[PDB]
């Protein structure tokens, strides 16, 4: 059970997952909830390893039928244990990607329905963002399954970073490379920040159209490239992008290279699909220098953008939350434009885990291991307690994922082997299972 | 006329020496034979039979010539090893 | 009574979030409207039956009918005919990636239903499902995976 | 493939199906539960209630 | 295996319609109604349609409708590679390869093998053969108006290091066994040696080439129309004993699976295709079907239709994996696009003539290892290529 | 057609998986009859006939003589236009002795089946006048139905003589009174009267041939008799007003093929280019040829080399 | 209430008269023989319309559809444009102008579209008369494939005569495989009603070339599914369609926004054999036409009877048998003989309303006028109301 951080050598377990299995003659499944990630880590597996039979399952049909190392979605994984698949015989060590999703209810109940319902011979290999509740999770899956495990933690980052605040074009360091809370600088920033009716947009927050290039160009004189910015709203991403002008990250040769590379991507589709307005704009942006990444963009637009950025060409980027889950990363700096977002319910501050997943991504590894981070503030005071619960605060504990889907119930009552009650009472919610069942 | 001779008349013509492509049009009259379709096509009787006059074909008895008549497939599982 | 296109578009109601500010346009054909009505009725019935027992549903399932899911019928129907991606985009209100995702999930559904259709019996239904599964799977909807 | 063919084993949770023998109690409450009339002549197919009627009906 | 995607494209290749394609490890070449040969190179540069890496050659005035290439390695004296093409008149002109790496000046020899007497028989559906020391003659089967098959043993080498002496020959004359006299539509050999023959009335008669043996035949599937059942392409699995027949049925296409020994129809390769609006039946494609092809293993079958649709049929279990749709707008560069033909018809669903597989290490344009690549040609004078996802 | 083919194949496979049954062999050769599979009609009817070798000193009551008699009509139906016409003679006499003097539903089915094949055997093969015409004379009072004269009108004219022409005249007229407001019959009358060139007959028919009910027009697909109005005009008056019925009928049914080709080749081709209406490979090839150019002709040739006209065109063009 | 007859011109053409459009001064008439014939509306009551007939042989294959557009733009340029499509599928334009003194109608031909577009096989078409919504005028046309072509027509272009047809758009085929487009119509509100041969009606908005919605056939089974004549109410959103069953005529009506149905026009009772199929005409409905005032709708069937339908009432106003004499009384019902058709067997082709007083006489300007064409080639003109 790996409790570590991304962009800090988490693939060490993924490297020996196949390398052990390929010599010893077992198989391995890499199980990621996001489809983009599946493609990403597939690419990674193609790259790093030396002649390995890799595979990836999609809706239409499987790429590489006779694969040694398959890749699949959690839903598709679940569809082995109910259907009776070929590769639950051959697989021994199943890899599990990102089990800090173990808190989220709406999607992540599949992990309870698969990990607890795995076969007897199959054993656990996990990968996750750091959490304080380490002992309780692994031991639970250990105790119920009756499998020996160790808490392989990674409490502090071997690839660290520093965190700053933006105010009147300034870098005010609240936290440095060694993770020391500077109380004086926080005092400093607020002391600096001491008839406009709402005709268009809200009266305060969201900066002017010639602020963004000021933010950009100032960092390019100091030369803290590459940088990334995290804008949430899909309209606002576009808006905050299109205000920028006079800025090109590729020379006339590299521009031509970009043109050629896009020309491959476009070749797949029809002329009607090639000449989309969205793709035209995208083409312009890539040629211009920068790019955008939100879920509202198309599959061919997103993945391509991710590649071209990760090639090391685009050094200023605008992107969503899900973008943080990537493969290759040229980022010396990561910036938060806002700390507000609308995840289903309403206005809610981003949880410390989310802060980590995003801000902890800012390290390079193999150039400058101490990464830069700067949070934006547009002529307004920061809420100290909230800020520190986001910045310093602990990523909250793993909360149980129970959601009785009727399909599951129908499957179980059809199959009848392993009855539903037995599943239910022994499920993740603890009660004389992990703690103190000998005293019964 | 036979197909063979027609095939052969075209096969006698050799290559041409333009490189370039050229488009030659046929000289075929689509249109003497006025009484071809009139005195044959309609009044000639059916070589096969029309499905309108395939009503006197069969009758379908219920009994085959019971219980064992329906279930011929009934059987014990395969030999145990 | 429906055609494959009509079926697949009808099935879009389930595989879409339906949280947006803009208004729903008029429905593309009366049969689809009828189908929608039927669906609404069935979901009302289900809500009633759940409500007698007094068990709390999820925020998604509690909302369902209140949420703006029904506009994507008019969207995907045209795609199911055999139309350009710009034309459909200029009909629809929502972003393009979202639409693509919805289309994908409809492929998943038609697959799921196809098996079930076979199981139940009606071969015409299965054919319709597979007619839909033929038409929707093309071009940008299932483009290249650029990570090979 | 298909959900028709039944799946493989689950680990950890006890699937309760012990034989308990080296009759006595091998088929315990299996044929004993479904037992009614006439020296074990099982009239009804189990799950439902109906019975059987000989050739004299029609 | 799942879904293929555009590795390379081209457009407006020949002046008339491109009726067939002929691909191999070294190069690919297409034949057409104006009657020329453009030998397209396999090794390209990164992200570019070559065009100028396909040197044209003059052949015939009437045209060229079917073509195929063969490659071999008999000895170190000469790396063998040979091409032959059929015309509308019906003369099988051979074309000997002699390549250079830098210049690429592949000029052919003036090859007139047969005398004037043997050319009484036409040459319509040619098909080369790859014999790895089963029978020393490099096999080759053709058809004609009279219904006959001829072979030509072309060995330039010595002893039945190796002195130059190219020749022509005959293994055995297999005629049309069925009565009355008939037009031989298409024919193809197999690796095992069981070499069946197809006809224009729906029947496929099983046979052998060397022994002059007609084995057995079977009845067609519903044949009462004028052109009831016309067999377009008979094909075989490279390893197995199966037989994939491609034939027509008024408007629709029909693909059937058999086996060599038994000759029993376990099933016809069909899916829910459009037919009579609501009440469907069972056909391969909605329109006609021409060219079938297997991959290197002999599992995934790929048919080429008249409605601008490729469909991947799984042979091991008769069911379609997926469908690739062909349009005029798929062409890459703007100048070569032909949306509508000269006589007024939109080419959104053009007639796909000849699909043909390219096994492990044949194509390598961009992002392809030891891949099972594919090629295709359509009614709108276009030529396109596809590839397997990943490879390894 | 597809369904019947599926049934047939299913039967064939069954006969290789698990052959020899009671009712399977009895009702398996009727699909073939329906689909017109005359090549392998007696390929596995040897198994039916052969199996009836053990039914002479076995049944003999109301099974071996009724079933085999039913099968005898079937046999007659099969062997007629295959190769030899001599099989039509005594195969009818199997069912004649069995249930001509019997009277039943089964016997009705058997009786009128034997009336068909003998009439078309002695004239078409042997060239006998009264050998066929005597058997097709007592037929007169066979069975009063609406499809009696549908077949028999066709039969009557094809003797190649004056006497039988008169018998056809007498037949058709006598049909007219009882029932004479059907499609196929009227169309055949119009064919016959076209070859006649009677002065009072053509006018009589053409006045009613233009005045067709619209249901009848709907029923028609290829438009044979609506076309032949032009022919009737040309052989009546010999004027330039023949091109008239084309413009009405075609306008009514715009997607109808052959009619709209006859007006203009480019229209029908454009209709069935990608594929709106139904067409075959030889007919498509013909259409391609008839555009009158090079590339199209080549395409047509590629599609179908076994038509003569395309080849002729090709020969002409070089 | 009742429609008095003004005049009728017998034996107009040689072959059938298919379509018959109208304008301020004259009624244009196409035909199967190949002549374009204009007929004067300004008639002196007691006169045969042959006296003011002007023929022009255009194409030997014949003309099935024709459409007219009379209007003024700059100062007083009397732009009369007659566009037509022959049986060959060839589009031709004609500007019609008379001499100063003689008053002889000169058929000046126009080849505005290039040969690449004239190549395509057209069928139905119509002129959308603009009112400065578009800069100049609009034109629509159908084809064999269903790719409905639309043209932004300009007569002037820097004022001097310089006519050009810039392509607005091409609304592609509704279903794959394609259908033959039978009829077409365009409204002032800006909707494109495209009719097809399998009972399908594709509705497309004019601006973005986008399909708004479409209907399907009422018949689910063939027994004449095809569309006859799509038509719009001039300003209002009410949309009229005509389709058939097994040799009948059925009118269907919908709204132009939601697509909710409003009324199938029918006549019940016993002479139709109880009548499960509530249909309008005993034979095919060959033409529909709204009057220019809006309310009231004309309907011409092959059976002979011109039925008038009030859209407010959703019921028939009156009948008028054009071919045979049947005025005065009216025991109104669809005649259905047990074979198929009615005993009434004339040949109607087209009917059309004309605006309040384009004719001249007593029945003129007081009333609206009515035009219609038959199989016997006796083109007719009828006055209306009879209460002034």
């Amino acid at each position: 059970f790996v409790a570590a951080h991304t962009s800090a050598g988490k693939t060490v377990v993924a490297e020996y997952a196949i390398a052990m299995a390929h010599r010893n003659m077992t198989k391995t499944i890499y199980t990621s909830p996001i489809k983009a990630l599946s493609n990403q880590k597939f690419r990674d597996f193609k790259e790093t390893f030396d002649d390995v039979n890799i595979g990836l399952i999609t809706g239409d049909v499987q790429i590489n039928p006779d694969a040694n190392c398959l890749i699949m979605t959690t839903e598709i994984l679940r569809s082995m244990l109910y259907r009776g698949a070929d590769l639950i015989r051959d697989v021994e060590f199943v890899i599990f990607d990102e089990v800090h999703y173990v808190n989220d209810q709406d999607r992540g109940v599949v992990w309870e329905e698969v990990i607890i319902m795995l076969p007897q011979h199959v054993k656990f290999i996990l990968l996750s963002a750091t959490v304080p509740n380490t002992y309780e999770f692994a031991n639970w899956i250990g105790r119920t399954k009756q499998k020996n495990i160790y808490v392989i933690s990674t409490p502090k980052r071997p690839v660290p970073l520093e965190i700053n605040i933006w105010a009147k074009k300034e870098l005010i360091p609240v936290i440095n490379q060694n993770s020391e809370f500077l109380e004086a600088n926080f005092r400093k920033h607020k002391e600096i920040l001491n008839g406009s009716n709402k005709r268009k947009f809200f009266t305060q927050d969201g900066p002017s159209k010639k602020t963004w290039p000021e933010i950009v160009n100032y960092l390019r004189k100091r030369e803290l490239l590459p940088m990334v910015v995290f804008v949430f709203s899909k309209k606002r991403c576009e808006e905050y992008a299109d205000w920028l002008e006079g800025i090109n990250f590729c020379n006339n040769k590299e521009k031509s290279q970009i043109h050629m590379f896009i020309e491959k991507s476009i070749t797949r589709l029809k002329k009607e699909d090639r000449d989309l307005p969205q793709i035209l704009k995208t083409r312009s942006l890539l040629e211009r220098g920068i790019a955008v990444h939100h879920g509202g963009l198309l599959p061919i637009v997103k993945e391509l953008i991710e590649i071209l950025f990760s090639k090391g060409f685009i050094k200023v980027l605008f992107a969503t939350e899900t973008f943080a889950m990537g493969l290759n990363l040229p980022t010396r700096t990561v910036i938060f434009s806002s700390i507000r977002k609308h995840d289903g319910n309403g206005l809610r501050e981003l949880t410390p885990g989310e802060f980590t997943q995003m801000a902890g991504r800012a390290g390079r590894r193999g150039l400058d291991s101490t990464g830069t981070v700067i949070v934006m503030a547009y002529n307004s005071p920061l809420s100290i307690a909230t800020f520190k619960e986001v910045t310093m605060g602990v990523p909250t504990r793993l909360q149980s994922q129970f959601r009785l889907t009727y399909n599951m119930i129908l499957n179980l009552l059809r199959i009848e082997a392993l009855r539903v009650e037995e599943m239910i009472k022994y499920s993740f919610s603890e009660n004389a299972k992990e703690t103190l069942q000998p005293e019964h | 006329s036979s197909i063979q001779e027609l095939y052969q008349s075209l096969k006698e013509i050799t290559n041409n020496a333009v490189e370039l492509f050229e488009d030659r049009i046929t000289k075929l009259d689509f249109e003497k034979h006025a009484n071809d379709i009139i005195k044959d096509r309609f009044l000639r009787p059916s070589n096969a039979l029309p499905w309108s006059l395939l009503d006197m074909v069969q009758d379908v008895p219920h009994t085959s010539s019971g219980k064992l008549d329906y279930k011929e497939l009934l059987k014990v599982p395969d030999p145990i090893n | 009574s429906f055609e494959p296109e009509e079926i697949v578009a009808l099935l879009s109601v389930f595989v879409y979030e339906g949280k947006t500010r803009e208004e729903e346009p008029p429905i593309v054909t009366p049969r689809l409207a009828k189908g929608k009505q039927r669906i609404e009725e069935i979901y009302k019935k289900m809500l009633c039956v759940f409500n007698t027992h007094q068990i709390p549903l999820t925020q998604d399932e509690a909302e369902f009918l209140d949420r703006k899911r029904f506009a994507m019928m008019n969207v995907v129907y045209e795609w199911a005919r055999g139309l350009s991606f710009k034309e459909i985009m200029e009909m629809s209100p929502e972003a393009e990636g979202t639409v693509v995702r919805v289309i994908t999930w409809l492929d998943e559904i038609c697959r799921e239903v196809k098996t079930a259709s076979i199981i139940i019996g009606n071969s015409t239904l299965h054919m319709k499902m597979s007619r839909a599964q033929e038409l929707i799977k093309r071009d940008i909807v299932f483009a290249a995976s650029l990570y090979l | 493939g298909s959900t028709a063919q039944l799946p493989f084993t689950p680990g950890g949770i006890p699937m309760k199906s012990v034989k308990t023998d080296s009759g006595s109690s091998t088929m315990a409450n299996a044929t004993k539960l479904l037992h009614k009339d006439g020296q074990g002549l099982f009239d009804i197919p189990e799950g439902m209630n109906r019975g059987i009627k000989p050739m004299d009906a029609e | 295996s799942k879904v293929f995607i555009a590795t390379a494209n081209a457009g407006k290749a020949h002046d008339a319609d491109i009726f067939s394609v002929s691909a191999c490890n070294s190069f690919t070449v297409s034949c057409s109604g104006d009657g020329y040969l453009k030998v397209w190179d396999n090794k390209l540069l990164d992200n570019e349609n070559p065009k100028d890496k396909s040197y044209s050659h003059f052949v015939h005035k009437s045209g060229l409708h079917h073509v195929d290439v063969l490659q071999a390695i008999e000895r170190d004296a000469f790396e063998l590679c040979l091409v032959a093409t059929t015309s509308f008149s019906g003369d099988l002109l051979f074309y000997r390869i002699t390549r250079e790496d830098e210049t690429k000046k592949v000029i052919f020899e003036k090859l007139d093998l047969l005398d004037s007497d043997m050319k009484k028989h036409s040459f319509w559906a040619l098909k080369w053969g790859a014999s790895n020391d089963r029978l020393l003659s490099h096999r080759l089967v053709a058809t004609d108006v009279k219904g006959t098959t001829y072979i030509w043993k072309f060995h330039p080498f010595a002893d039945e290091t190796l002195n130059w002496s190219p020749t022509l020959e005959l293994q055995g004359t297999v005629e049309s066994p069925m009565t009355p006299s008939q037009f031989a539509t298409s024919v193809d050999i197999s690796e095992r040696g069981l070499i069946a023959t197809g006809f224009n009335n729906g029947t496929v008669q099983i046979s052998e080439l060397s022994t002059l043996r007609p084995l057995y035949n079977f009845e067609s599937q519903h044949s009462m129309i004028n052109n009831s059942n016309s067999i377009r392409s008979v094909k075989f699995s490279p390893q197995g004993s199966l037989l994939a027949i491609a034939h027509d049925s008024n408007s629709f296409g029909c693909i059937t699976l058999y086996e060599t020994e038994f000759g029993e129809r376990i099933g016809s390769l069909s899916v829910p295709t459009h037919s009579s609006q609501a009440s469907l039946g069972e056909f391969a494609h909605s329109s006609w079907v021409m060219s079938l092809s297997f991959n290197d293993s002999g599992e995934t079958l790929c048919s080429a239709g008249w409605d601008g649709k490729l469909r991947f049929w799984d042979v091991k279990t008769k069911e379609r994996i997926t469908t690739l749709n062909m349009h005029c707008d798929d062409i890459e560069i703007e100048e070569d696009i032909l949306a509508v033909d000269e006589h007024g018809d939109s080419l959104a669903e053009p007639g796909v003539f000849d699909v043909k597989f390219l096994k492990k290490g044949w194509r390598s344009g961009m992002g392809a290892d030891l891949n099972e690549s594919l090629c295709c040609v359509c009614l709108d004078r276009s030529i396109r290529w596809f590839r397997e996802a990943g490879g390894k | 057609v597809e369904k019947l083919t599926t049934a047939s194949i299913a039967l064939e496979q069954f006969f290789k998986k698990s052959p020899d049954s009671q009712f399977a062999l009895q009702c398996a050769l009727l699909t073939l009859e329906r689909l017109h599979h005359y090549e392998n009609a007696n390929e596995l009817a040897n198994r039916l006939i052969g199996i009836l070798e053990k039914k002479f000193e076995k049944t003999q009551d109301e099974r071996e003589l009724f079933n085999f008699a039913i099968i005898k009509g079937q046999f007659a139906r099969i062997h007629l236009g295959l190769g030899n016409f001599e099989l039509s003679i005594e195969n009818a006499d199997l069912s004649q002795g069995i249930i001509s003097e019997s009277s039943d539903e089964k016997s009705m089915k058997t009786k009128i089946s034997n009336h068909i094949c003998l009439g078309l055997s002695y004239f078409f093969l042997n060239d006998f006048d009264q050998t066929l015409n005597q058997f097709q004379e007592l037929l007169s009072i066979s069975k009063d139905s609406k499809h009696l004269v549908v077949l028999i009108a066709k039969v009557l004219y094809d003797v190649g003589e004056s006497d039988t022409k008169e018998i056809a005249l007498q037949e058709l007229t006598e049909y007219i009174a009882t029932s004479g407001a059907d499609l196929l019959v009227t169309l055949t009358i119009a064919a016959m009267s076209i070859l006649d060139d009677k002065r009072e007959d053509l006018s009589i028919i053409l006045e009613e041939l233009k005045a067709l009910p619209l249901s009848k027009q709907i029923i028609d697909k290829h438009k044979d008799a609506p076309y032949l109005i032009e022919e009737i005009t040309k052989r009546l008056y010999r004027n330039d007003t023949g091109k008239q019925v084309w413009q009405r009928s075609a306008y009514f049914f715009p997607n109808n093929l052959k009619v709209w080709e006859r007006l203009d080749k480019n229209i029908q081709r454009r209709i069935a280019s990608n594929g709106q209406n139904k067409v075959t490979a030889e007919e498509m090839s013909k259409l391609y040829c008839e555009s009158k150019n090079l590339r199209s002709i080549q395409r047509g040739m590629f599609l179908c080399p076994w038509n003569v006209t395309a080849v002729k065109a090709l020969n002409e063009c070089f």
